[PDB]
């Protein structure tokens, strides 16, 4: 095999989100904000699948298919694998947090 | 089916269904 199919979830993930991320981008300028932390948040370790689908129901609304759930779990470690390289780029403080929730 | 596989394959359930 070769070394990068994370690559490929990224594409399910990337397009995905750009649904749901309207289907509340009509609640207020805050949403638009928490499903861009939650993505964000899914990636920087700070979530996961089954609280970003479970949160993202009320600012994206991601109650939908009973299977859409597990599917981030499948993807996931594309996303972040592949993610983690540009990641690494940055390093900076993740102590610090911005939203801070109780999840 | 195709056309957005990846997003329905996930989103939407109750539209096919119906």
């Amino acid at each position: 095999g070769a070394m990068g199919s994370g690559a490929r979830q990224l594409s399910k993930l990337k397009r995905f989100l750009t649904t749901l991320q309207q289907f509340g981008n009509d609640i207020s300028p805050e949403i638009g904000e928490r499903v861009r932390t939650l993505v964000l948040g899914l990636v920087n370790s700070t979530l996961t699948i089954e609280e970003f689908h479970s949160k993202l129901q009320e600012a994206t609304n991601f109650p939908l298919r009973p299977f859409v759930i597990p599917f981030l779990k499948a993807n996931l470690p594309l996303l972040q694998r592949e993610l983690l390289h540009c990641a690494r780029l940055a390093k900076q403080n993740p102590a610090q947090y911005l939203a801070q929730h109780e999840q | 089916i195709g056309t957005d596989k990846e997003l329905s394959d996930l989103l939407d359930f109750s539209a096919m269904f119906s």
